[PDB]
């Protein structure tokens, strides 16, 4: 281990990310972004974050009965806003802009009063 | 996969909205010309 | 202190170790030495070519040469899914394209409206 | 499939832009209508 | 008896030491080999009340095990932020269209 | 899992409108 | 004979068994008592219903069994295997469950349009 | 083989609808 308690649960198909730090004691305090963020009780040991599609980030920390531990700064890039502009997307956007602008301009032209 | 099918519904809603609004604009422009 | 910085552009994953700039530093990926034969190999700069979601993803720790790594500051976890030339639209990009769109629509309609009266 | 997500999120923003164009056009024409009447 | 619901890479299996009897639900695809059953893919959500006989240590007694699956992939994660705005703006759009029709006449 | 089918849904609806308006035009041309 | 019912709404999941309508029923999940502990708000029983809050795919998804007093853990001959991959506020709809609503909206829009068109005449 | 054929077909259909509407509203005015 070498004084690195915080880990991340792996081997999961559910769209959620969790944490895990091992401290054989009671009242194993938790942390997030250095500042105090919570606590821990019996019957559960894993702090939860939610879906990975929201891209969790920031430094995370845990502490048992020992001194200040070291973080597990997590980075995710589940994009989910992923426009691919290679050969058939920039052209489509350009055409949809041009023809819409033209059809708007014709209508504005045909207003004389 | 529960979010891929959500954007595939928002796109349907937006296309529906655009089809309604183009008719709105066409009708109001036809009125304005008269 | 200093977090770990990563920047990705398409299939080119770039990350560096903003911890010890003037030093000599090595690498692992899931407790396996990585670097030197692709894969970028600089004292702090590094490139992941041909990044994959399910085969290059794990604990990126960055130790100086001659120092066993369990005494380092902290680790990184990275589960990036890459594209083939796709763009990540944050809240700024959508806003700027919307603003330029409405500006170019207004400035083009008000031109023909002035032309309608001729 | 990833390709479906890419195409879908490509079309969503384009249709949002078209909707914004339609809304601004409606604003212009309704201003003209209010001026006329 | 606990009937082991064995899981392949993407297929589920029902394993009992004696032929499996289907009573209510989905009969699935019966393997030609005796004492095995392929309900279907893990994503088609099989279900149904089944029945087998005693195992290698506990003969001459019979029980049942209901099987249920909700590994949905046709699901939609909708949020009340966008799905409500869509309805509200559709209502305002059809109101605008109705107002526009009156102007036409 | 749902997108390709919803394509033909809206594509067909507008096609119906187009055909109907074409018939209306051809009855008054 | 005696059936089983299970309803999943969003994240919370509720189970019920009518095997013993005349007696309130204790439960198990892979040989451990889960019915009645006056704590762990994530779970909790009722006269018949049992609710499992924050349901997880990889845990508490096993051989549920409902048994009353005076019943051995193996005395019950009816079991259940449940595997549910649930999320926060997510439902199931296919193409024909959205086609109907889109057609209904189009039809009602056309009906209102014709009602307001005839009204001007 | 149809990721974008959807919107490609839809784009042409909208254009034809708008064009045919433009001619129709003309005749209605007479
Ligand atoms: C984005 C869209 C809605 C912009 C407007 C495009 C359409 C609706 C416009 C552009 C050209 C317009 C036509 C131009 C000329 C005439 C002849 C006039 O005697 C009656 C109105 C009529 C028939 C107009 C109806 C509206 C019209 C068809």
């Amino acid at each position: 281990k070498g004084n690195h308690l915080v880990k991340v649960y792996d081997y999961q198909e559910d769209g959620s990310v969790l944490l895990t730090c091992d401290a054989e004691a009671k009242n194993i305090t938790w942390f997030k972004d250095g500042k105090m963020i919570g606590f821990l009780t019996e019957d559960k040991k894993k702090w939860n974050l939610g879906s990975n599609a929201k891209d969790p980030r920031g430094m995370y920390q845990c502490k048992g009965s020992q001194n200040k531990s070291k973080p597990l700064q997590v980075y995710y890039r589940m994009c989910q806003n992923c426009i691919e502009l290679n050969a058939a997307t920039i052209s489509g956007f350009l055409f949809a802009e041009i023809v819409s602008i033209f059809v708007l301009a014709v209508g504005v032209y045909f207003i004389a009063g | 996969t529960e979010k891929v099918n959500m954007m595939s519904l928002t796109v349907l809603g937006l296309r529906m909205l655009f089809a309604k609004t183009v008719a709105v604009n066409a009708l109001l422009t036809a009125k304005l010309a008269a | 202190q200093t977090p770990y910085k990563v920047s990705i552009s398409g299939t080119t994953v770039i990350l560096t170790c903003p911890q010890y700039p003037g030093s000599e530093i090595l690498w692992q990926h899931n407790d396996k030495n990585i670097g030197g034969d692709n894969i970028g190999s600089d004292e702090d700069h590094l490139s992941l070519k041909e990044f994959s979601e399910l085969e290059q993803s794990g604990y990126y720790v960055c130790y100086p040469r001659g120092s066993k790594p369990e005494d380092a500051n902290f680790y990184l976890y990275l589960r990036a899914r890459v594209c083939e030339n796709c763009m990540e639209m944050d809240v700024m990009s959508v806003a700027t394209i919307v603003i330029v769109d409405i500006c170019i629509t207004g400035g083009l309609l008000l031109l023909v409206y002035y032309w309608s009266k001729n | 499939t990833l390709l479906l997500q890419l195409t879908n999120t490509s079309a969503y923003y384009m249709y949002l832009l078209l909707l914004l164009k339609s809304v601004v056009y409606f604003a212009i024409i309704t201003c003209c209508l209010l001026r006329r009447t | 008896f606990k009937i082991p619901i064995e899981e392949l890479e993407d297929r589920v299996f029902v394993n009992c030491n004696t032929s499996i009897t289907w009573v209510e639900g989905t009969v699935g695809t019966l393997l030609s080999d005796i004492t095995r059953l392929d309900l279907g893919k893990r994503i088609l959500d099989p279900r149904g009340i089944y029945r087998c006989n005693g195992t290698d240590i506990y003969k001459d007694k019979e029980s049942t095990v209901q099987v249920h699956y909700r590994m949905c992939q046709s699901c939609v994660e909708l949020d009340p932020a966008t799905v409500a705005g869509i309805i509200v703006t559709d209502v305002i759009a059809t109101l605008l269209l109705a107002l526009g029709v009156f102007c036409f006449a | 899992l749902l997108d390709p089918k919803l394509c033909y849904l809206l594509d067909g609806i507008l096609f119906i409108y187009g055909v109907i308006l074409t018939a209306l035009f051809l009855r008054v041309k």
